[PDB]
């Protein structure tokens, strides 16, 4: 599980936060259009 | 003119062996561009708080997984935009800065300001004519003629509260002042700010107040403060304090240290007697207004 | 010829136009290359002397080890109470670094965008010069003190109404130095996580102690200070905590020398008997309501800003106004504005102003009036 | 009352060592590091001399009640 915390400007480059491990920025994938990521909302993310 | 053909031939020498020194260079670059962005694909960044700027130049962070750490090389970001406070990505294996986050603000702090801008008109209000147009000049005159005030010279009033019996309609008139303003319009549930982690509630207050700072043309609202404003009170082995933190920073970061105008603070109760004194003081809310009991044709024109 | 010498000079600006371009790329390339060996990142604190080459270190995360140096560190420098870094892989001293900053002191180190004098404030100047007594005399004139032979005052509290010129002076002492001052609301000190507000202003009273001239200032200290309790929540645990040990940083085993604490708060009813201690806080200075007079001169100094016909009795607005706080009068200049900024009055008449007295005389019908006396 | 005083006194007349700590510097960042705080000066004081520890605060570390869930 994660959680988003932040967008930014044109190229996805979001912000995720665990739970409490980390706070960091990466894009994720690209099989989705980045239409689907709104704060307060849980992706099922990969630690690498 | 011997010279001048001798000159045009080094003049033509020294153009070819600047065009070669400038291909080289500019193959450089390719070998520059080519290693930075294979450091710079990797997209994990972790991000870390900078500390402080040492100049035996050097730089001192903070990571997200809670460790110090001290880099003599500051990296791809120059230092002079550089400030400690601030936080920035950092590549996961060597440790190093790469890039420069604009802010961070609370996801809660993110779901406040309004998306669908809610529409209603004046004309659904009836018998409220005098409140209506002295929070009209109130807000939207500083919003919109700054030089009207400036021209006399004042400061613009600063806080306004609407106070009265429940049933008497309030709420209304923030949602028609949210469908007349063009600006950046931020709200908040009463207790909102109560967090058993210690001190989250105090986040919130700078965090909403942050971000109601960086929307220049704004306006806050809150409704029911009574239940944050409640009395201070002596006691012992009993009596709430986070709400005393709540309240204090509440207050001060709206007045007190660092006066600022950029942002009218709207404050909504039912009651008025719960209230500590000492946000209705006298200028860290201005305007205190009372909602009349509709007398005998409010009632018929609001039917 | 001329022609020559144009295309010359045209190719030398050309190649020289990259060589700030090569300089980036040349320091781009060296810092990447650094970067491969610039991550020995990782900083701990020393323990004790083992040997010239056997150390005891603790890092910053979590447990200790046992580290060496390389041979050009000058290991006698190598005190026990010193930062150092350490490397990752084999875990190794490399530099031994000054005390550290802290960014949250540094966030209210030098802040400070208020640069208001004491001609803004009035009607209380003698406590100013009651104030300036402990606050300014001692630090330039200390001789005097040690000719009469007792210790200048180690700091003092304000007290008063809400909104009665308490800041005016904190923004207005603030106005001097700005080097020396350091100013805290009370509230970002706490925090969700274990002990850490001990942390930080134990480094704060440390930064204090770092500059011998420094003045500390903490605001509406109620959110710390309370009275005490027999454990009815569990967060009045730590903030207590916090304060019996920001006690013991004040008076305990130190000469807390040319530091200076000025506190701040709206009701010292509910403060601890340990906070408010003759020894622990040595003056108490009171504020009241402003005087007749002391209204008079602060509603001209509200009065500067001003457009109109000049025919006003201040006699009048003065009399009127009885129990008026040190800021409201400039509510009303605010408020009779904006009667002159309907029906378009770019002046304003002489009787606005006390249809606001008026005006605000009901506003503040709604009051609580409690003194809050300290005890 | 003169509580600091006292150990004041007494510290700058002993003879034997002598060792203080502010009573609230057993909380720490991490886990478990209380227990090495208490745990290495009282080794100290046992290895030293015949010495003294002085605590203050106790009501930062010993109260009534406690919630084993906070
Ligand atoms: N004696 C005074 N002379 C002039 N202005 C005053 C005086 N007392 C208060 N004011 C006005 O009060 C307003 C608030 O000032 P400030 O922030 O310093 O408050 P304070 O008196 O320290 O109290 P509190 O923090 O409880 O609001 C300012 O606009 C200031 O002009
Ligand atoms: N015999 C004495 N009685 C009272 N105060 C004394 C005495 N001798 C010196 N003092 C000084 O008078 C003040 C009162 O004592 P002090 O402030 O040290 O409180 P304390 O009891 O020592 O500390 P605490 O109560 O926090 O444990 C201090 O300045 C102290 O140094
Ligand atoms: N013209 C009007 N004047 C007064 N009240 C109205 C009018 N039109 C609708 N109302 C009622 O007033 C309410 C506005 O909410 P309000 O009572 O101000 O919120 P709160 O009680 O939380 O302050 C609406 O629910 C509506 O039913």
């Amino acid at each position: 599980c994660t959680k988003i915390i932040n967008a930014d400007s044109e190229d996805p480059k979001y912000i995720i936060n665990v739970k409490q491990f980390a706070k960091f920025v990466v894009d994720l994938s690209d099989q989705v259009a980045p239409t689907d990521i709104e704060e307060g909302m849980r992706v099922g993310v990969d630690r690498n | 003119r011997t010279r001048l053909l001798d000159s045009e031939i080094k003049i033509m020498k020294s153009e070819v062996l600047r065009v070669t020194h400038e291909l080289q260079a500019m193959k450089d670059k390719i070998k520059e561009n080519s290693e930075k962005i294979k450091v710079n694909k990797t997209l994990p960044y972790l991000v870390s708080n900078v500390i402080e700027l040492l100049d035996v130049k050097c730089a001192v962070i903070k990571t997200s997984t809670r460790q110090t750490y001290f880099l003599p090389v500051i990296g791809l970001v120059d230092a002079e935009k550089l400030k400690p406070g601030d936080l920035v990505g950092v590549n996961k294996d060597s440790y190093l800065i790469l890039e420069t986050l604009p802010t961070e603000y609370d996801s809660r702090v993110k779901a406040m300001e309004v998306d669908e801008r809610p529409t209603e008109q004046y004309s659904d209000i009836g018998g409220l004519d005098k409140q209506i147009q002295e929070l009209v000049e109130a807000i939207v005159l500083p919003m919109n003629h700054k030089e009207k005030f400036e021209n006399l010279g004042i400061q613009p009033p600063k806080g306004v509260l609407m106070y009265g019996p429940p049933g008497t309609g309030k709420t209304l008139l923030a949602r028609a002042c949210a469908a007349q303003t063009k600006a950046t319009f931020l709200k908040l549930a009463g207790p909102q700010l109560v967090q058993m982690f210690i001190g989250d509630g105090a986040k919130l207050v700078r965090d909403a107040f942050a971000l109601a700072k960086e929307k220049a043309p704004s306006i806050i609202f809150i409704d029911e403060l009574d239940a944050i404003g409640t009395k201070r009170f002596d006691s012992e082995k009993a009596g709430d304090r986070e709400v005393q933190r709540t309240m204090l920073e509440l207050l001060n970061q709206l007045d007190g240290f660092q006066p600022n105008t950029q942002v009218k603070v709207i404050a909504a109760t039912n009651r008025v007697d719960i209230l500590d004194p000492a946000l209705l003081r006298s200028g860290r809310l201005d305007r205190k207004i009372e909602f009349p009991m509709p007398n005998e044709e409010a009632r018929a024109r609001i039917m | 010829k001329l022609l020559e010498h144009k295309e010359i000079d045209g190719r030398l600006k050309e190649l020289r136009e990259q060589l700030k371009e090569l300089t980036k790329q040349y320091e781009k390339s060296e810092n990447d290359l650094k970067a491969l060996q610039s991550v020995g990142q990782i900083v701990g604190e020393v323990l004790k002397q083992l040997t010239e080459e056997k150390f005891i270190v603790k890092a910053t995360n979590g447990p200790r080890y046992v580290v060496g140096c390389r041979r050009q560190l000058d290991k006698s420098k190598l005190k026990p109470g010193t930062r150092v870094a350490l490397d990752m892989t084999t875990l190794t001293i490399m530099r031994y670094l000054p005390r550290e900053v802290d960014p949250l002191v540094y966030n209210m180190s030098h802040e400070d965008p208020g640069n208001v004098s004491y001609s803004e404030i009035g009607g209380l100047s003698e406590q100013i010069r009651e104030l300036r007594e402990v606050i300014e005399l001692p630090l330039t004139n200390p001789e005097l003190f040690q000719r009469v032979g007792i210790i200048p005052p180690k700091g003092c509290l304000l007290y008063g109404p809400p909104g009665t010129g308490k800041t005016l002076l904190a923004r207005a002492v603030a106005s001097q130095l700005d080097c020396n001052f350091l100013k805290v609301v009370s509230s970002s000190i706490v925090d969700k996580y274990i002990g850490e507000s001990a942390r930080l202003i134990r480094e704060m009273f440390n930064y204090a102690r770092d500059h011998q001239p420094c003045i500390i200032f903490m605001d509406e200290i109620d959110a710390i200070g309370g009275r005490r309790f027999s454990e009815g929540t569990s967060a009045d645990r730590e903030i207590q905590r916090t304060l019996m040990e920001l006690l013991n940083q004040m008076d305990g085993f130190d000469t807390l020398h040319r530091v200076k604490m000025i506190m701040a708060t709206n009701r010292p009813d509910t403060l601890d008997p340990a906070l408010l201690r003759p020894g622990r806080l040595d003056r108490k200075i009171h504020i009241d309501l402003p005087n007749e007079q002391a209204r008079l001169d602060i509603l001209k100094i509200h009065a500067g800003p001003i457009t109109k016909h000049g025919e006003i009795d201040y006699e009048a607005i003065v009399k009127l106004s009885d129990g008026f706080n040190g800021a409201d009068l400039r509510n009303v200049c605010t408020e009779a504005g904006m009667f002159a900024i309907r029906a378009d009055h770019d002046f304003v008449v002489q009787e606005d102003f006390m249809k606001a007295v008026r005006k605000v005389a009901d506003s503040k019908k709604l009051e609580s009036k409690l003194d809050y006396k300290p005890v | 009352c003169g509580k600091t005083m006292l150990a004041k006194a007494v510290a700058h007349h002993t003879t034997a060592a002598f060792i203080r700590v502010v009573g609230s510097e057993f909380v720490q960042k991490y886990l478990g590091e209380g227990p090495r705080m208490v745990r290495d000066v009282f080794r100290l004081a046992k290895e030293n001399a015949p010495a003294i520890i002085f605590i203050d605060e106790i009501d930062a570390i010993a109260t009534k009640r406690f919630d084993a869930q906070t």
